[PDB]
RNA sequence: AGGGUGAAGCUGGGGUGAGACCCAGUGGAGGCCCGAACCGGUGGGGGAUGCAAACCCCUCGGAUGAGCUGGGGCUAGGAG
RNA sequence: CAUGAGUAACGAUAAAGAGGGUGAGAAUCCCUCUCGCCGUAAGCCCAAGGGUUCCUACGCAAUGGUCGUCAGCGUAGGGUUAGGCGGGACCUAAGGUGAAGCCGAAAGGCGUAGCCGAAGGGCAGCCGGUUAAUAUUCCGGCCCUUCCCGCAGGUGCGAUGGGGGGACGCUCUAGGCUAGGGGGACCGGAGCCAUGGACGAGCCCGGCCAGAAGCGCAGGGUGGGAGGUAGGCAAAUCCGCCUCCCAACAAGCUCUGCGUGGUGGGGAAGCCCGUACGGGUGACAACCCCCCGAAGCCAGGGAGCCAAGAAAAGCCUCUAAGCACAACCUGCGGGAACCCGUACCGCAAACCGACACAGGUGGGCGGGUGCAAGAGCACUCAGGCGCGCGGGAGAACCCUCGCCAAGGAACUCUGCAAGUUGGCCCCGUAACUUCGGGAGAAGGGGUGCUCCCUGGGGUGAUGAGCCCCGGGGAGCCGCAGUGAACAGGCUCUGGCGACUGUUUACCAAAAACACAGCUCUCUGCGAACUCGUAAGAGGAGGUAUAGGGAGCGACGCUUGCCCGGUGCCGGAAGGUCAAGGGGAGGGGUGCAAGCCCCGAACCGAAGCCCCGGUGAACGGCGGCCGUAACUAUAACGGUCCUAAGGUAGCGAAAUUCCUUGUCGGGUAAGUUCCGACCUGCACGAAAAGCGUAACGACCGGAGCGCUGUCUCGGCGAGGGACC
């Protein structure tokens, strides 16, 4: 039930450079699902570029564990949503009842793995972050308890357990950075389930991007009758702009925000 | 050549109407103003069937 | 409407260790290619108080996709 | 109220001519007879929207673009009725409302819940007959629907709260049934040879449609238990988790074919009569046989592929609590069932453009012949017409269309146009290449129809039952054999741009913008922005492979020189200043304690200065002078200047004014383009630079082909012009 990333189709004319994916478990999802209403308009004034849709389905999924802390569960299966950046286990709880989980580092179905109190530390299983044998991964991982599954690693195979202090552990996240929380909160055992996705070849723009559901962005659009930007010339302006009257793009945004120094350090930064 | 009339006994009907009038503040004052400040009656109540 | 194209998988036959990979059959995918209904509307032509407050003709492009379309809705006018 | 004007114009070049009729008058009404155009629509059909009108009877002074005894016109009267069609008496999404709640100077903003709110859900009938007129609504035949009263048999019955459940892409697609095509000389029938012929498997007409369920084709939708039954999906045997057996092409429960009760219809002519709307009409039928079949139906299939496809009845399943003695499941009898709806127009003179405007406007085969295929083609079936002003000769000339020869672009800014050319099958097919392809390259040749020998996929084996090519052979008639209508002109080459595209509604088919894909860079989620008066949403139930700002824009090679100024990014040591904290001190009034000013030594926020950093960040990347045996530049030869001073490729280009630059090619000649050169008036990598196949209604340069296009064209047909 994992996936194929890299059949690429071959010269049927640009479509060229198309790449597929095929998770095996290809069961058509089960009972517990709603679906989104169709925003990109919304609080119903109009927002933010790009914005199409394509089919629908629509999820719901757990985001909890402690609720249970501990009802082995076995993988029901892969499977995946029209959502997220890298796929799900719907997995079976031992009471009866299953939900839609994660998918860290390709684990396996009818595998058993479960958490809480003192999971075994085992991609799969999770735990309150103290139990964190520091020097592992995990991701999903929940700073200030309760507060669900708080860095929800998407496809981010990036929860790098870094040492600890306080009431408060270490970590390198996703970004390139490290944060801190409280040990009692909590993490998905192990990393994530998708990257090669990250690295998905499409076709045919138009076709591809829309069929995302993303239209589009045009900038110093000619007739900057607004556009920020220049315009009504070739030219590319200078000011140094961008739309809805914006400040470029190498400036802050931060602030005090009690938020940032409270936790947290290594700035804003990598270095591939 | 979509002269843009064409009219929906639904659409037009249902936009318009004297509850929606007196909804909208503007609704109602207009309809007022217009209603005894000069007789007529009110399109909203111009509808059909 | 209709027609051609002819990938991937597979099945078998072919060559190493198995394998690459080949050939053949199957196949019959989106790009699509050809071309009506559908959708656009140059290229030339025909009206100037013209069938018409934007037309008729000969013609021409897409002709499964960011396609076309009826019904039901929300954003609106220094706002969309 | 005049004026061109009694000229321009009548709404489509889909033609009409006759006879009789009725009339005060009939090109322009009625019948009937000749005749053309639709037919894939000028068909019918549902729906929308119109809302009169539809009909029947009188009438025409207004109205139709004149007519007019015609009407959709005027006057009057009558005309659509449904437990089972539809919509509500039910379900719900987006979506509006909104008891709560959060929120505004006010008016409101936001809003769960419950509600409103859909040809999206769901639900119980069909066919034959009857009116001037409406119909599965009426009549009749046939088939049911729930709800109420009862009774008869049967049960833990009993919410709508838990659950299971109805529920869902796209592409495609096996198997199975009517629709629906089609030949039956196959049976019924009213007739015929007119004309050289044939009365002969001749023509012409028809040879069904509905039918409880009973039943026979297809399939169409799965598990029995038991127990554990540490979830339950709070509350309990119903689901789901674990386990041991039976888990059978299993019995299961939901549409077709026959049924057949059985009813009903049943058409040609034909000729009798009404204007017609029509009717008798032949027994009145014969109503059987064989062929082809779908995107329809069974069916929620079945495969494959991602971009991976809605919420309320029904079956159960327990409280409430009744039930359980009168709750539910199930037969028979009895009795019930209301509200709003149809007329007709309705791809269009009744719906939308102010007009009987040739514009537009949603789904239902779309009869037939022929064509390889087919809603395109040509002629037609039914069914629909004949556009509503007429007759007339027919000269100018614009229109529409046809033919040419001699020459075949010289016309011309442009081969604008138009002609060439085009239907399938076989021979065959270039530089280049992302080896997908440019190929319908390109260039040939073919087909018609006869008779003859020879193989095939159909259908109950398979034998008048059909579709595929056969294959080949001899031969037949035309200038001619996709015989008419559908139907590529072509090759070479260059700049741009990738290619699919959207737009510019009102010139600007097409660059621009898209874009896939490059890089910078922004944000830690109560992200960052975008709207908002808070409230709040959005964002994202996403969560830095993620969500934003951006210049570029497949891909290939490749992105170098400066950050001294500008912005931005980093450090406040220091200089620097608002409010403030503030007190030296001066001050007016104070007989006086006092009351009150001004107040400024010093501390004091970002910012600003200052110091580094900094281009896929604004933005820029030079000037001059000298020297190698001689005659020509090239190397530094040091200097003036600044931040250095433009690399790689590139060049008279969608940037060279001197320019029709100079050479070269093309050419009778060419400021045109291709190639060179390169002293680049004023190219350069990121608003990319050089290149780069495929693809353009791209723009430009050749050349073969063809052609009243050009040397003038000349006659010709159809329409106005003209009487
Ligand atoms: N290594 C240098 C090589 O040669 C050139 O260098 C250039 C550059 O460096 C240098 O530029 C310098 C700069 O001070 C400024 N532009 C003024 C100065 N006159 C000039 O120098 C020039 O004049 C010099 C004295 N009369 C001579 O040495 C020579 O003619 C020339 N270098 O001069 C060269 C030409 O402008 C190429 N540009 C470079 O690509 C290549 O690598």
């Amino acid at each position: 039930k994992f996936k194929p990333y890299t059949p690429s189709r071959r010269f049927m004319t640009v479509a060229d450079f198309s790449e597929i994916t095929k998770t095996e478990p290809e069961k058509s999802l089960v009972k517990p699902l709603k679906k989104t209403g169709g925003r990109n308009n919304q609080g119903r004034i109009t927002v933010r570029f790009r914005g199409g849709g394509h089919k629908r389905l629509y999820r719901i999924i757990d985001f909890k564990r402690w609720d249970k802390v501990g009802i082995p569960a076995k993988v029901a299966a892969i499977e995946y949503d029209p959502n997220r950046s890298a796929r799900i286990a719907l997995l079976h709880y031992v009471d009866g009842e299953k939900r839609y989980i994660i998918a860290p580092d390709g684990l396996q179905v009818g595998q058993q793995v479960v958490a809480g109190p003192d999971a075994p530390i085992q991609v799969g299983n999770a735990l309150p972050l103290r139990f964190i044998p520091v020097g592992t991964v995990v991701h999903a991982v929940e700073l200030e308890p309760k507060k669900g599954a708080k860095l929800a690693r998407a496809a981010g195979t990036s929860a790098q357990i870094q040492g600890r202090e306080g009431d408060y552990v270490i970590l390198r996240l996703p970004s390139g950075e490290l944060r801190k929380v409280h040990g009692e909160c909590y993490a998905t055992v192990g990393a994530v389930g998708n990257a090669d996705h990250k690295n998905i070849v499409l076709g045919k723009a138009g076709r591809s991007r829309w069929l995302g559901r993303r239209p589009h962005v045009r900038g110093a659009a000619m007739n900057p009758v607004d556009h920020p930007h220049g315009g009504g010339e070739g030219r590319a302006p200078r000011g140094r702009p961008p739309a809805s009257p914006w400040g470029w793009q190498t400036k802050g945004l931060k602030t005090r925000k009690r938020r940032k120094p409270s936790s947290r350090f290594i700035i804003a930064r990598r270095k591939k | 050549m979509k002269r843009t009339w064409q009219p929906n006994r639904r659409k037009r009907a249902k936009t318009h109407g004297f509850r929606a009038r007196m909804r909208t503040p503007g609704g109602r004052k207009v309809l007022k103003r217009r209603r005894q400040k000069g007789r007529w009656r009110l399109t909203p109540a111009v509808r059909k069937r």
